[PDB]
RNA sequence: CACAUGUUCC
RNA sequence: GGUUCGAAGACGAUCAGAUACCGUCGUAGUUCCGACCAUAAACGAUGCCGACUGGCGAUGCGGCGGCGUUAUUCCCAUGACCCGCCGGGCAGCUUCCGGGAAACCAAAGUCUUUGGGUUCCGGGGGGAGUAUGGUUGCAAAGCUGAAACUUAAAGGAAUUGA
């Protein structure tokens, strides 16, 4: 990741951040997170670096992979936009996918038949899913979040910055994740592109899920 | 009682002991 | 102490000095009303000459009477 | 006002080291401020520091390790014996294993261990741990 | 910690935090360990071996947790050092 | 009878991999299972009430009285712990106390005074610890002086192992729960504090829990 | 104890405010520590509206409102329940009640 | 008041998600079906069961319920989840593209490109809400 | 528009 | 000089009684000038000077820079807005900095790891701010200020019932 032109910045990710409003940031701006833009635009929007963006979405790569037991990697998203991006995946890396109404008492209650015990947890918005990190205290876990300008850093403990507001944007990031951490171990060549299509990870709204079924009848 | 009027009784009793050790003198 | 002056040490002892007669042992120790008011007059033990025999009625919960003698 | 230099220069680099920031500015720079900052680098306490000669009293610039406890001032600088130089690191060190009290001689500024080998007293300065 | 005939007398040594240089306690139950895979430079995949590092509670909760990291990354050359 | 593991760092206990209870220290690691102290310092350690603190609330139909225990615990070389429960009846309380007190229980650091001859005795700095306004105060000590304090934090420097110490007391003492838990951090603070013997880079080791991550997966959950 | 930080009052730099009567008692309330409310009402609300229109001489006449600036006291509002008694997190939130009716 | 207990409830629920296919609409039909199929001790506790699951029958024909678990509708709601459209909503030949935003690409390595199309900024900020 | 007051122990 | 209000007082209601709360009057006073008086819950219940320790959005003044909308109209520059920066000015929001018995505190932190400087002031509760002495004041009263004796609690924060 580091000045290494096999893992430095695609010219194909360059359009896809582009024309999911990766770079686009919040109106205000958290003070963690002014070494991550390069500067606010008229309309009071900043501008997330997306060569840096890039840069911390490899270093997060290095965790999963670094994880040997594929099965504890806690992912939680509890939005109504990111279930349907970190089921997946948990599908195809082997993670554990936990999808809305995050129970408090997963990672301290025993008697819970949900008692998990991750290496890793990865959140998908810091206010979203504040209260997986306030178990990511009580227990020793290493916190991967996908921030905002305006997210917090409370007990996260490395962070992409991303816009997690915008639908299209969302799913684009955890499919930048689930093409990395399958391209350091031996799952997928960087030489052909990864086969599945990002539209499969994006939330789809009920309305718009009516609205395709009449184009396909 | 207030501490209000308990000071106010002692000033209507020192004044009352003014009176009274004026009149020997 | 709050001044810390290399040359304060009459303001120091002035202070201590002041403030000790404002403990209730020391102004008790130290002042001759005390003395004067005790009639033992500091003596651990004193006669007395017995005129009457008095019975002291007790405090609150516990009632009982108490045989004292005036000296 | 500021009445005392060094004692301003150690509680902002005390403040900087409770928050463990890797390097701190104070304000002045005085010659018993540099002498106090070679004393301390000599045992490794803190990182490398250095000085900003303006025109003016300088600011100096020192970078920081995670090696310091407290670095605390005695106000005023009472003179010490050498007999009595037991009882001032008795009450004051952590521990006789390590805990450092220097003070001014005339031979110069130093630690209390190397003013037992010049046997030369003076006056206190501060302590440093 | 030695004695004066030079054997080490304690029982353990405590862990040190990567950042602030302090030692982690035992009760430090936000303690991080991270694990950074390293990248073959040819062919672009995991090698085996750790870069792990150690972060105490204290900075998770104070909100330089990713930057900590951050900054022994750029040393330790996993982050691009233009960034 | 036979202990069934819960958490998943206990199974690691029941494999006979955990070589010892000082790794777990390393790492920071939290312990919620009693019978992981059990099993390394199932012989030596040893248990000590220090007080049963009958508290009460009010309620419409009389004052529902529950008692508060108050349990010191700890083999005498290396560990102390501390633990307080309060329920019901008294021999509950006191049984669900060492129960918690296992859970608490901390590793020592052991200084020498002075001179470094034979083994650690005293504390090794001026190390202190505090909760509400209760303010403990430890004082390095030197050899065969004994435990000079109070009679109830007497009892938790011996279960400490620490035969040498010198202690101030600033607060109101009488209650005991707050003076016990204002010596126990006192201790506990004793491998938080750095020393400039621990001054080197700490070379870091593989983690517990990923050094047996295949062993943890092969025969359960 | 301290039961509110500013007292219940907006003085903070002043130290001494010009009082102000009541509405319904007279009592003397210092200006920023009174709860003042101000009503945007008509004349007439829903019964005299209606017939008067029709007999209005001037058909499409608007009917002019009546401004009334209230200043009520601790007491006086609380009884005639313009404010009421909050829980202590309940206390520190100062946006006003939504308005849509 | 005529509110379904905790007891009638539970009970209900693991009926509906065991016995789909055996389940019907009217109260007496599954009433009977459920009388094999349940150890119920009483036919008062039997009609309050059958009737609040027909009560919930009206819910499952007209949607989805929340708490409930139908291997039918799992799979409407499977094949949803794993769509793919013919084309990515990224493949669009038309990216608007701020100017700001095109001197971040032009110091990076990868500034002119071929699809990438420069805008107007709007003059004037004005982006805050009113205060008050 | 008024609702003033009711010794001590658990 | 006294409009209004209004200690005292008068009268009418209420109540067992009102010498109170309510209502009608109403002296002193409340209004202006010249002299005393120096006491307030005179409060931020938080002495004054100096340094350090997170951010966030506001607001007052002054200064600096900048697309742009809008007036003199004939635009530069000045006005009114908008976007930022600087110094302190009153504040607010926020969090495991840290502290405190807690309420809570950017100070009430940088304290048993105790020392930047300098004043005032407290030693369980009453007696008592009392007596006496001194001093000021036309007076009211202002400042300083006890002891004898009595007492095992008084008190502060917080929890649960009533
Ligand atoms: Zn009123």
């Amino acid at each position: 990741s580091g000045a290494l032109d096999v893992l430095q910045m695609k010219e194909e990710d360059v359009l896809k951040f582009l024309a999911a409003g990766t770079h686009l940031g919040g109106t205000n701006l958290d003070f963690q997170m002014e070494q991550y833009i390069y500067k606010r635009k008229s309309d009071g929007i900043y501008i997330i670096n997306l060569k840096r963006t890039w840069e911390k979405l490899l270093l997060a790569a290095r965790a999963i992979v670094a994880i040997e037991n594929p099965a504890d990697v806690s992912v939680i998203s509890s939005r109504n936009t990111g279930q349907r991006a970190v089921l997946k995946f948990a599908a195809a890396t082997g993670a554990t996918p936990i999808a809305g109404r995050f129970t408090p008492g997963t990672f301290t209650n025993q008697i819970q038949t949900a008692f998990r015990e991750p290496r890793l947890l990865v959140v998908t918005d810091p206010r979203a899913d504040h209260q997986p990190l306030t178990e990511a205290s009580y227990v020793n876990l290493p916190t991967i979040a996908l921030c905002n300008t305006d997210s917090p850093l409370r007990y996260v403990d490395i962070a992409i910055p991303c816009n997690n507001k915008g639908a299209h944007s969302v799913g684009l990031m955890w499919w930048m994740l689930a093409r990395e951490v399958l391209r350091m171990r031996g799952t997928i060549s960087r030489e052909h592109p990864w086969e599945v299509m990002p539209d499969l990870y994006f939330y789809r709204d009920p309305e718009e899920i009516e609205k395709e079924e009449q184009a396909a009848a | 009682m207030r501490a209000k009027w308990r000071k106010k009784r002692m000033r209507r009793l020192k004044r009352k002991r003014r009176k009274m050790r004026q009149r020997s003198k | 102490g709050k001044c810390r002056g290399l040359r304060t040490a009459r303001k120091l002892r002035s202070h201590r000095r002041d403030q000790k007669w404002h403990d209730k042992q020391y102004k008790k120790a130290h002042l001759g009303t005390a003395l004067k008011a005790n009639p033992f007059g500091g003596a651990s033990h004193a006669k007395g000459i017995v005129l009457e025999k008095v019975g002291v009625e007790a405090k609150q919960p516990n009632s009982a009477i108490r045989k004292c003698v005036r000296v | 006002v500021r009445m005392n230099v060094l004692a301003d220069a150690l509680k902002s680099i005390n403040n900087a080291e409770k928050r463990g920031k890797r390097q701190v500015l104070i304000r002045p720079c005085s010659k018993v401020i540099v002498r106090f900052l070679t004393v301390m680098m000599k045992h490794g306490y803190i990182g490398e520091f250095e000085i900003i000669d303006d025109h003016r009293a300088g600011k100096i610039v020192v970078n920081l390790t995670g090696r310091l406890n407290k670095c605390g001032v005695i106000s005023p600088r009472f003179d010490v014996q050498l007999k009595d130089l037991e009882k001032w690191q008795n009450n004051l060190l952590p521990s006789r294993q390590f805990g450092f009290i220097v003070l001014t001689t005339s031979a110069g500024i130093m630690d209390h261990e190397e003013a037992r080998r010049k046997h030369t007293g003076g006056k206190i300065l501060g302590f440093f741990f | 910690m030695q004695n004066d005939a030079g054997e080490f007398v304690d029982l353990y040594v405590p862990r040190k935090c990567s950042a602030s240089n302090r030692i982690i306690g035992a009760k430090d139950h936000a303690s991080i360990q991270m694990n950074v895979a390293e990248v073959d430079k040819v062919t672009g995949r995991f090698n085996g071996q750790f870069k792990t590092y150690a972060i105490c509670g204290a900075i998770r909760r104070m909100g330089e947790s990713d930057d900590s990291i951050l900054r022994l990354a750029k040393a330790d050359g996993i982050v691009s050092k233009n960034f | 009878k036979e202990w069934l593991p819960v958490t998943k760092l206990g199974r690691l206990v029941k494999d006979m991999k955990i070589k010892s209870l000082e790794e777990i220290y390393l790492f920071s690691l939290p312990i919620k299972e009693s019978e992981i102290i059990d099993f390394f310092l199932g012989a030596s350690l040893k248990d000590e009430v220090l007080k049963i603190m009958p508290v009460q609330k009010q309620t419409r139909a009389g004052q529902r009285t529950r008692f508060k225990a108050f349990v010191a615990i700890g083999d005498y070389n290396g560990h102390v712990g501390l633990g307080v429960k309060c329920s019901k009846e008294v021999a509950t309380a006191i049984r669900g106390a060492i129960i918690l007190a296992k859970l608490s229980i901390v590793p020592v650091r052991r200084g020498y005074w002075g001179n470094k001859i034979g083994k650690p005795h005293t504390v090794p700095c001026k190390v202190t610890g505090r909760c509400g306004s209760v303010l403990v105060r430890l004082i390095p000590a030197p050899r065969g002086t004994g435990i000079v304090s109070a009679p109830v934090p007497k009892k938790l420097l011996m279960m400490a192992g620490i035969d040498d110490c010198y202690t101030s007391a600033r607060g109101c003492t009488a209650t005991l729960g707050n003076f016990a838990k204002a010596t126990f951090d006192a201790i506990s603070k004793t491998y938080s504090y750095l020393t400039p013997d621990l001054w080197k880079e700490t070379v870091f080791t593989k983690s517990p829990y990923q050094e047996f991550t295949d062993h943890l997966v092969k025969t359960h959950t | 104890t301290k039961k509110r930080r500013n007292n219940g009052r907006a003085k903070k730099g002043r130290g001494h405010v010009q009082p102000i009567r009541c509405t319904n008692c007279a009592r003397c309330v210092p200006k920023d520590k009174a709860i003042k409310k101000f009503v945007i009402r008509n004349i007439v609300e829903a019964a005299a509206v209606r017939d008067i229109s029709e007999a209005s001489v001037f058909d499409a006449y608007v009917l002019p409102k009546l401004y009334v600036k209230l200043h009520y006291c601790v007491s006086c509002a609380i009884h005639s329940k313009v404010v009421r008694n909050r829980s202590r997190e309940a206390r520190k939130d100062r946006t006003p009640p939504p308005r849509f009716r | 008041g005529r509110v379904r207990t905790k007891t009638v409830k539970k009970a209900a629920r693991v009926i509906i998600e065991k016995y789909y296919t055996r389940l019907g609409n009217d109260f007496h039909t599954n009433k009977r079906v459920c009388e094999e199929i349940a150890i119920i001790p009483s036919k008062k506790l039997r009609n309050k069961i059958a009737g609040y699951v027909t009560h919930l029958m009206k819910r499952i024909q007209r949607g989805p319920v929340r708490g409930i678990s139908i291997k039918l509708q799992e799979e409407e709601r499977e094949r949803r989840d794993n769509y793919v459209p013919e084309v990515s909503a990224l493949d669009q030949e038309i990216i608007e593209v701020d100017p700001d935003t095109k001197e971040m690409l032009k110091l990076l390595d990868f500034g002119s490109l071929s699809n990438l199309q420069v805008t107007q900024p709007t003059v004037g900020m004005n982006f805050k809400t009113p205060r008050g």
